[PDB]
């Protein structure tokens, strides 16, 4: 009855330690860094030829941002309050007032 | 801030061995730092010198500038 | 005088208008930290103290909920803040947020406002759940219910079926349906339980649709 | 001695008499904590304030000015009615908006819960200012070594260098910093996004690896130094081979 | 397998349980016994309606409690009550006389040192804990909520077999153990006992709560606390925690009303009054006095020891009375460190100090906050003007 | 016989799996399911083959999920922007007139520019300086800073 | 089934986008006149703020 | 920073994120080199092809409108 | 090692003090030579960025080549 409680307490104690967390976090950081080094070397070589790889094509466009960019630009242009036509009306009236 | 003498002694021993352990890692990190720093310095020096000779090729291309200029005036 | 009583009027009306923002710094001080400069016979405060008030607009009543407060003090040597007293409940780890901000070296009022905004959003993420659940109760979309303090685990009877939910901020992450009904086969149960997951804003709509 | 204090009290005597811990009631102090310690660059003023004593309802029309961008501050005006008793709001109305932000803020102001609208407008202003700051710093770091063109109504910029590996081989990079107003799907605040694009000789490089490069380098070095360093990588490899 | 059920009967001394029963009023006895007969019946012959009218006619005749207790212990259930009833009587005893019981706090932590806000559905917890405990000891577990607080309370009792005895086959009882859970907080409350059985119990709760990530309990205080109300106030999820002593009004939060509140009654227009302090030390030097200034001096002492002029809870009794505190000042003088360790004992340390201040044996302006009551219930060391809880 | 096991052992598989395999989980959480199934290890031979194929298919399924929500959020932001613009033009016009709003955009531009021209060709061209032409040219630039 | 109920939402939103695409559509050939007028305007714009 | 002298970089990013409320391109989870492939996800979510082509059609309509407006040229004289 | 308990404790205190001093000492010299290497790298980079800038500006002369071949 003593021994079982002792071993259970040890089991609980082990998994809550700081080192157990720190080692896993460090390993994740190592993996991230090595992947980053791989990618940077690959892309700089691709920029400089002598690449001996792929990293140079757009056969698919599943991941993209041009959509939101393009529509935000258009919405800014078509704005009924800041649109180019509203702008030109304001400046036209200002110039007319200046002239007359 | 331990209170009991036994706790004081135990904490003192733990603190002593922790300091001893920390010193070795602190020593070890410096060699890696030296390696990284000298690697970066050598890389930057190589960049500077090969940019100097790339600019040498560029002044040869400025001799070609000067030829294209003679070929028109 | 007459001017003072009448101009306090507009200034505090603007102060209302500023409490209309929710996150609201407010001043504070600690009595024991006052001392004398020994030559001018003048008093000064040893350690600065900042107060934050946390008001959330209750659209359910068009009033504001009972506010929350968090209070910060400066260390003696480090010239950096530390969390001394606060009203924020313990399920909001304000100390951890403070230690996370700027690596723990909270100095600037901008860092303090970052910390304050974090705790305020964390409070709004509680009131936002409580408001919608009480709204669902009010319109009889659900029968009686019981709530935990932070409104993260909630139990309710819809008509006769009863459900257990565990929600993060704005989102349901797990669901459980407990009652047994003739039409409530396991496949029916499973697809109901799966459909109940997602953002909380759609829960009212989908529950009303799945009324039967 | 004994003193009577109120919202107008001098802070010095409030402090000298301070043996409690309650909030300091000094009223301009609360207003300052609100106005230039949690909402700096928010120049607000109440335009009308009459209360209808017969109905017992306060009537307000209050005007705001957000001046993070002093070159073109945007403004807004709220009319507002509350019960003046039992602490309840009746209604509020946006009487006026500066045209420079009308559309971009309308969806926010279409939402109720004024707290959301006002403080989100505030954070929108500061985030726009920071966006412009990041771009201008990059432009400064690159201007003379590589001329560079801000475009898409200040949302994205372009940089360029001519690779010397091949005869006049060009390399082209452009970056995006888009700010999105809230309203739909997690929070209620304005939020921003970064993405980059690269070309060599007009040939676009696959965007997945480029995005992950952006991700990693920004996380390692922040947006500022991270993006300066992105430009170092992409616009200066030939120097960099070793 | 070894999980017990409600119909089993333990063994114990009859006189002790009789004395326990005598504490309860007549009405609760009537209710408990009606429920017990409804669920289990009894040796008595007749319908519950017959039992109802017998108990009635017994009470309108003004019979004494002894008759009912003797009936319960000698005719209705003469051989002994069930484990369920034994747990129920202790539940009622705790609810009726909370101040007779002691508690200790314990904090739940996860791997990264963060607080783990425990959120608990009772069914999974109880089944898992019962299955975990049954493999080692015979365990009966009873769970209930406090009538007036947001806390779930559990009673755990362990049994073992048989001094000498023949084939009667009972299981002898043992002193019980208690645990409590606030709804949303990292803290746990449990009884004060360090026998191996309590360790086994607490370890079993720590094991069973987890279900997704490891969990460990870290004690935060070494001296017990009474009266579950008080420990809930001190460390439960509430506004008073980290706003104790002079800082209680923020926990009250009634000083400030919502902004849309009426103008003319907003307190800012109306204000309040206060006393001016004195800083040149005339305390040790030395009826020639008048009422008003003395009144506000007493108010000054009140707020310094209570945090509010009206004195939010006699004038000396404090919010949560503290029986023991041990402090240790560490100050540097001429590059030499000096230790002073104060030890206080009583029923309310800070109330007594407040009384001494009223009698003018202690100078209010030189009482530090930690001595006034902030960091309440925490003994600790003060360095660099910052309190630090003892390890 | 302690050691012989022709199966995976217990406690080596996520909570959702050790619940579902032996009984009804009493609750569901897709996020828990995906971060549990992502833990499943590599390994009769037919059972092993179906295990590997099914696990790979499941990993691809949750990857497809994640990709889907990633695109969904951007689509929602887009539709919000278009809704804002459409509402603005709808209220500005007070009728639909919206296809012709976009079409007559360029026509309105050219007519606005020529009616501008007939006065600006002196009001700013003959002024021939930013300060001299202030009210028109500098106003245009200041508005170009909004 | 989760993937399917993502998929239906993507169809719905793409239908909205297609509706707006049909909304904005209109023909155009004479952009050269606008370009010439804009060049004429750019003459004065440069005369004012060519820097 | 990580091993030379035990940072400024990551903490700078954290503050930038908490002050900007900044999106950034998240990675994609994987296991045992079970990496994403475009064909499988595109088949499992058929919608993405329709989304791509109709967003394209939208983009060409919007772009030809923009070019006919010459807004880029009109704004170039204000850059 | 030594006999009296008080001597043991005093030696422990001395040991702790010298450990702290030794751990403190090395940081200074490491940081100083780190700073010298850092500023050497900084001035070499200050020259390298020049070399960069005139190499980039040389494309103006490259235009002077290839715009003759207009």
């Amino acid at each position: 009855n003593q021994q079982i409680i002792s071993v259970r307490n040890e089991i609980q104690e082990l998994k809550a330690g700081k080192d157990w967390h720190d080692l896993q976090n460090e390993q994740a950081k190592l993996n991230d860094k090595v992947k980053l080094n791989k990618r940077l070397n690959d892309l700089t070589s691709t920029l400089l030829g002598k690449y001996e790889g792929s990293q140079d094509s757009e056969d698919d466009s599943i991941r993209d941002d041009s959509n939101i960019l393009d529509i935000a630009h258009f919405v800014d242009l078509m704005d009924p309050y800041n649109g180019l036509l509203k702008k030109i009306n304001k400046i036209n009236e200002n110039l007319s007032n200046e002239l007359q | 801030r331990e209170s009991s003498k036994a706790a004081i002694l135990a904490c003192a021993a733990e603190y002593i061995q922790k300091l001893k352990e920390t010193d070795e890692a602190n020593i070890e990190k410096w060699t890696l730092q030296k390696l990284l720093s000298e690697q970066n310095a050598s890389q930057l020096a190589s960049a500077n010198e090969k940019l100097q000779e790339e600019l040498g090729n560029a002044y040869k291309e400025i001799e070609y500038m000067k030829r294209v200029l003679r070929k028109e005036g | 005088s007459t001017s003072d009583r009448s101009e306090l009027e507009d200034y505090i009306v603007l102060e209302n208008v500023y409490r209309m923002f929710g996150i609201t710094f407010f001043p504070l001080v600690d009595p024991i930290d006052l001392k004398i400069k020994d030559a001018s016979g003048e008093i000064f405060v040893d350690r600065e103290m900042l107060g934050i008030r946390l008001e959330v607009f209750s659209e359910r009543t068009s009033q504001f909920e009972k506010p929350h407060y968090v209070l910060l003090k400066k260390r003696i040597k480090s010239n950096s803040w530390f969390l001394f007293k606060h009203t924020i409940p313990s399920f909001i780890d304000v100390q951890g947020i403070f230690d996370d901000t700027n690596g723990g070296l909270v100095i600037s009022h901008d860092d303090a406002y970052l910390f304050a905004k974090r705790v305020f959003l964390q409070l709004v993420e509680v009131q936002k759940r409580r408001q919608i659940f009480k709204d669902l109760e009010a319109k009889k979309i659900i029968h009686d219910l019981d709530l935990d303090l932070e409104s993260s685990m909630v139990s309710f009877f819809v008509k006769d079926i009863k459900v257990e939910l565990f929600v993060k901020q704005n989102e349901i992450v797990s669901c459980s349906i407990l009652d047994d009904i003739h039409d409530f086969s396991q496949n029916n149960k499973s697809k109901w339980e799966i459909a109940l997951l997602g953002s909380l804003d759609d829960l009212e709509l989908k529950l009303n649709h799945s009324f039967a | 001695r004994v003193e009577r204090i109120n919202g107008l009290t001098n802070l010095q005597k409030e402090l000298v008499t301070k043996y409690d811990t309650l909030p300091l009631l000094n009223m301009n102090l609360r207003l300052s904590y609100l106005r230039d310690h949690t909402y700096p660059h928010l120049q607000v003023s109440v335009q009308s304030r009459d209360r209808v004593h017969n109905d017992g309802i306060e009537v307000l029309v209050v005007n705001y000015k957000f001046c993070r961008n002093t070159m073109n501050p945007f403004e807004i005006q709220f009319k507002m009615f509350y019960k003046f008793e039992d602490s309840t709001l009746l209604k509020w109305e946006i009487l006026r908006i500066s045209t420079n932000v009308r559309l971009k803020a309308k969806q926010l102001l279409a939402t109720r819960n004024f707290q959301k609208c006002l403080l989100s407008l505030y954070e929108f202003d500061k985030i726009k200012s920071k966006k412009t700051g990041i771009f201008q710093n990059l432009i400064n770091l690159l201007k003379r070594k590589t001329r560079c063109y801000l475009m898409n109504n200040s949302d994205s910029l372009i940089v360029e260098r001519v690779i010397r590996e091949g005869r006049l081989t060009t390399i082209k990079l452009q970056i995006n910093f888009i700010i999105t107003m809230p309203g739909e799907r997690n929070c209620f605040l304005p939020m921003s996004k970064i993405s980059i694009a690269l070309w060599k000789g007009g040939e676009r490089f696959n965007q997945i690896d480029l995005d992950e490069i952006c991700y990693g380098l920004i996380k390692e070095y922040g947006v500022k130094t991270g993006l300066k360093e992105i430009c170092n990588v992409c616009l200066f490899p030939d120097m960099y081979a070793r | 397998e070894l999980r017990l059920e409600d119909n089993y009967v333990p063994t114990s001394d009859t006189l002790v349980v009789f004395k326990q029963l005598m504490k309860l009023p007549v009405t609760v006895l009537y209710d408990l016994t009606l429920s017990w007969f409804a669920k289990f019946g009894g040796s008595f012959d007749g319908d519950i309606y017959l039992l109802t009218e017998t108990l009635d006619l017994l009470i309108e005749k003004g019979v004494r409690r002894n008759v009912i207790v003797n009936r319960i212990l000698y005719v209705y259930w003469p051989d002994g009550l069930n484990v369920f009833q034994l747990a129920e009587i202790d539940c009622h005893l705790m609810i009726s006389k909370p101040e007779k019981f002691k508690w200790l706090p314990s904090k739940a932590l996860r791997g990264d040192g963060k607080p783990y806000v425990v959120k608990l559905q009772p069914a999974k917890f109880i089944e898992n804990l019962q299955t975990d405990l049954a493999k080692i000891y015979h365990c009966h577990v009873y769970m209930f909520k406090h009538p007036s607080l947001p806390v779930l309370i559990t009673r755990i009792q362990l049994f073992d077999s048989n001094l000498d005895k023949f084939q009667g086959k009972p299981l002898i009882s043992r002193r019980p153990y208690y645990v409590a859970f606030p709804l949303n907080s990292p803290i746990i409350f449990h009884s004060v006992d360090k026998d191996i059985y309590a360790r086994l119990v607490l370890q079993s709760i720590s094991r069973t709560i987890s279900e997704r990530e490891t969990i460990i309990f870290k004690p935060v205080q070494k001296i017990p606390v009474k009266s579950i109300h008080n420990i809930m106030t001190l460390l439960g999820p509430s506004r008073f925690a980290e706003s104790m002593g002079p800082w209680e009004c923020y926990a009250s939060a009634n000083f400030e009303r919502s902004p849309l509140h009426d103008y003319k009654k907003h307190q800012g227009l109306t204000g309040k009054k206060v006393m001016v302090r004195e800083f040149d030390d005339s305390f040790l030097n030395d009826g020639k006095e008048e009422p008003e200034i003395r009144r506000l001096r007493l108010e000054k002492n009140m707020i310094k020891f209570k945090g509010s002029a009206n004195g939010v809870m006699s004038r000396y009794s404090s919010l949560v009375p503290i029986e023991k505190v041990g402090f240790t000042l560490k100050n540097e003088i001429n590059s030499r460190i000096i230790t002073i360790k104060l030890k206080f004992n009583g029923n309310d340390i800070f109330g007594g100090l407040h009384e001494l201040c009223d009698k003018n044996l202690i100078n209010i302006d030189k009482v530090p906050g930690w001595l006034a009551g902030e960091n309440g219930s925490f003994s600790g060391t003060i360095m660099n003007g910052d309190f630090q809880r003892e390890q | 016989i302690m050691e012989l096991v022709g199966d995976i052992p217990k406690y080596s598989l996520g909570s959702e799996l050790r619940n579902r395999v032996e009984g009804e989980p009493q609750s569901t959480s897709i996020e828990r399911l995906i971060e549990d199934v992502l833990k499943l290890p590599q390994m009769d031979l037919k059972v092993l083959s179906e295990y590997s194929n099914l696990r790979k298919d499941l990993i691809l399924k949750c990857q497809a999920l994640q990709i889907g929500e990633s695109k969904l959020s951007d689509i929602l932001s887009q539709t919000n922007s278009i809704n804002s613009l459409t509402t603005s033009i709808k209220e500005a016009s007070e009728d639909d007139d919206i296809s012709e709003y976009f079409a007559t955009y360029n026509g309105k531009l050219v007519v606005a520019l020529e009616e501008m021209k007939l006065l600006l060709e002196e009001a700013v061209k003959t002024f021939g300086n930013s300060p001299e032409k202030r009210e028109k040219i500098k106003k245009i630039l200041s508005e170009l800073k909004k | 089934q989760r993937l399917q109920i993502l998929d239906d939402a993507i169809q719905e939103k793409t239908s909205e986008l297609a509706e707006f695409e049909n909304m904005v559509r209109s023909p155009s050939a004479g952009d050269n006149a606008i370009p010439g007028l804009l060049q004429i305007i750019q003459s004065y714009i440069n005369l004012l703020e060519e820097n | 920073y990580t091993y030379g002298l035990e940072p400024d970089g990551p903490v700078t990013f954290r503050n930038d994120s908490h002050e900007l409320n900044l999106m950034l391109n998240d990675p994609i989870k994987s296991t045992a080199d079970v990496r994403l492939d475009k064909e499988e996800v595109l088949s499992l979510l058929p919608s993405l092809k329709e989304y791509t082509k109709k967003s394209k059609e939208l983009k060409e309509t919007m772009g030809q409108m923009i070019s006919d407006s010459h807004e880029e040229e009109i704004k170039e004289v204000f850059v």
